[PDB]
């Protein structure tokens, strides 16, 4: 039997780990940028560091449903970026948390030491997000969020894992010469990731 | 790159939003 990247157990485990990381990061971003009230969040522990978990079931299901669709792309190494876009009540993007991701074309079949230093890497990103409010201006009241996914290069509507996706428009993904705030860029044998924020200027 | 792609379903508001299919 001939295997493709997605058939590798290691590719599936990494996809699981990264999808969970994105879930933790999305919850944290919503908390620190106050997209949802502090009242719905509860402090929990992840990667041995404090994080904030939404306790609103509907929001939690929405985030899981969304990220569950990114998992297969991660296994196939077809995801370039996952972006959390915060928009004001006028539907204008005010902040964009950009997670650029690159993965090797293959992973070892010798699964040993796969996630060796992964937690230290993910922890670094969470810590940066945790204090991002110190380098960003306060967002206006009534903001909402959307998640954008950029894939590796025909239907306008795509249904993945029973969840519908559509092409985003420059009407909600355009910022004229925005301020770029680097947060963290790290590399490892299984992943290279770069997180930065684009802020409306 | 392909996309960007976004969920057709908008993020839920604190309390369910209004009826507007289109």
């Amino acid at each position: 039997t001939t295997l493709t990247r997605q058939d590798l157990n290691s590719a599936q485990v990494v996809a699981d780990v990264l999808s969970e990381f994105l879930e933790v990061a999305v919850h944290l971003i919503l908390y620190v940028r106050e997209v949802y009230p502090v009242g719905i969040f509860q402090k929990r522990k992840k990667y041995n560091v404090p994080v904030q978990m939404s306790c609103h079931p509907e929001l939690n299901q929405y985030i899981q449903d969304t990220l569950h669709c990114v998992k297969p792309l991660l296994e196939k190494n077809d995801v370039e970026k996952v972006v959390v876009v915060i928009l004001d009540k006028e539907h204008r993007p005010v902040e964009k948390f950009v997670f650029e991701i690159t993965q090797p074309p293959l992973l070892s079949i010798n699964s040993d030491s796969l996630l060796s230093h992964v937690e230290q890497l993910l922890r670094a990103f969470i810590l940066k997000i945790s204090k991002v409010d110190k380098v960003l201006d306060h967002n206006p009241p009534g903001c909402t969020f959307t998640v954008l996914v950029h894939t590796r290069e025909m239907e306008k509507i795509q249904v993945i894992k029973d969840f519908p996706w559509i092409l985003a428009d420059e009407q909600d993904v355009h910022m004229h010469d925005p301020r770029l705030i680097p947060l963290k860029t790290m590399t490892s044998d299984i992943l290279k990731m770069q997180l930065y924020v684009e802020e409306r200027a | 790159s392909s996309g960007p792609w976004k969920p057709a379903k908008p993020a839920p508001s604190v309390s369910p939003g209004p009826w507007k299919p289109i």
